[PDB]
């Protein structure tokens, strides 16, 4: 039903100074927190109004684990560089993600603890949350460290106990922003590409959250391979945009229907190009 | 405070 | 290291109407690594006041960023986004297409 996420990116800059650490936190598709080690005042900062009300202990706590993770990933970047036998002249990336998915009953649907090195999967917590998957031989060093610390059990307790409690806190404080579902505003645009062909583009605007499904059908049969999609994009006001397009023969436009699925709609919508 | 560990 | 080319979208927050204030967005997504240069161009010149979102990434670990500035569109004014990334042999300019 809802999700709480922590994202971190550690990027080394050989010769240009120490690695940069950028961390952000999301409730679903809304980013309420950020941390940047390059700021003059590297503290955790509110990105949304409803989290600005938190007291001083919250900001010392959030800035606390942001700085600690920044330190952790800086040491990890130099350790990974050695274990992979890589040159110190090159730049490398360490990404990580953790958080919980909470169901409508308030319980844990899924936990996540995972890292990626140079954009490739490195190590991840499995679904049972008692075990790890190491991507390569080097990652087995981290796995054995995790097992010696019994770290899966420690983080499972956070996922079950506090992660859900933090998410409930945010969903209450951010109730107006977080608990909304804005349905899409949908329409079909017609763009002739030639004398015998035209583009039918199905637009979806102003919808939240970002998850949506736009499909094209011809006489009821979905055109999976012939449909062009764009990455769902933020409008900047807290909503999202997407479109799906298909190239159709001129004069056959009426055989085609767009289908819009979004959780903000009472049910799926069907659209035709209206001439 | 405290948060994940990466070794 | 793996490399992913940025996907670029140049669009307005609201349907564009000449004379009505709006926001111009350049959305850059699906790229690795994170270092990227994004500028908003007005008639070929860099726009001085431009803000961007905080660095985040998707399920496949590829980064995405939103660069945006407040503007009022007109008939004669052309807007574009200039993106430079390690995967690009030359900086890529994407014109803002108003019919969309």
């Amino acid at each position: 039903s809802h999700s709480l996420r922590y994202f971190s990116t550690a990027v080394s800059r050989p010769g240009r100074g120490e690695p940069r650490y950028i961390a952000v936190e999301y409730v679903d598709d809304t980013q309420f927190l950020r941390f940047d080690s390059d700021a003059a005042i590297p503290r955790m900062e509110p990105r949304e109004p409803w989290v600005e009300q938190e007291g001083p202990q919250y900001w010392e706590w959030t800035t606390g684990y942001a700085k600690a993770n920044a330190q952790t990933d800086r040491v990890a970047l130099r350790n990974l560089l050695r274990r992979y036998n890589q040159s110190e002249a090159g730049s490398h990336t360490l990404q990580g993600m953790n958080g919980c998915d909470m169901g409508p009953d308030g319980r844990l649907l899924r936990g996540y603890h995972q890292h990626a090195y140079d954009g490739k999967d490195y190590i991840s917590l499995n679904e049972d949350l008692r075990s790890w998957t190491a991507a390569d031989t080097v990652a087995q060093i981290t796995q054995r460290f995790y097992e010696a610390e019994e770290y899966a059990e420690e983080f499972r307790t956070y996922l079950e106990g506090e992660c859900l409690e933090l998410l409930r806190r945010y969903l209450e404080n951010g109730k107006e922003t977080l608990q909304r579902a804005d349905p899409p505003k949908a329409h079909v645009a017609h763009h002739p590409i030639s004398d015998h062909e035209a583009t039918l583009r199905c637009w979806a605007l102003g919808f939240y959250p970002a998850e949506i499904t736009l499909t094209w059908q011809r006489d009821g049969e979905e055109q999976t391979q012939d449909t062009e999609l764009v990455e769902t994009r933020p409008a900047g006001d807290g909503t999202f945009q997407k479109w799906a397009a298909v190239v159709v023969p001129s004069g056959e436009e009426q055989r085609y229907t767009c289908h819009v699925q979004h959780e903000g709609l009472p049910q799926p919508l069907i659209l035709r190009w209206e001439q | 405070i405290l948060r994940w560990e990466q070794d | 290291p793996i490399q992913r080319t940025p996907k670029i979208q140049v669009y307005s927050r609201h349907p564009a109407e000449n004379g009505k204030s709006n926001f111009l967005n350049c959305y850059v997504s699906g790229f690795h690594p994170s270092d990227i240069e994004v500028d908003l161009l007005k008639n070929g010149e860099r726009i001085e006041k431009v803000e961007h979102s905080d660095l985040s990434f998707s399920k496949d670990w590829s980064f995405y960023l939103l660069y945006y500035t407040e503007f009022t569109p007109t008939e004669k004014d052309e807007y574009a986004c200039r993106v430079n990334h390690v995967t690009l042999s030359q900086p890529k300019i994407v014109k803002w297409d108003r019919d969309m």
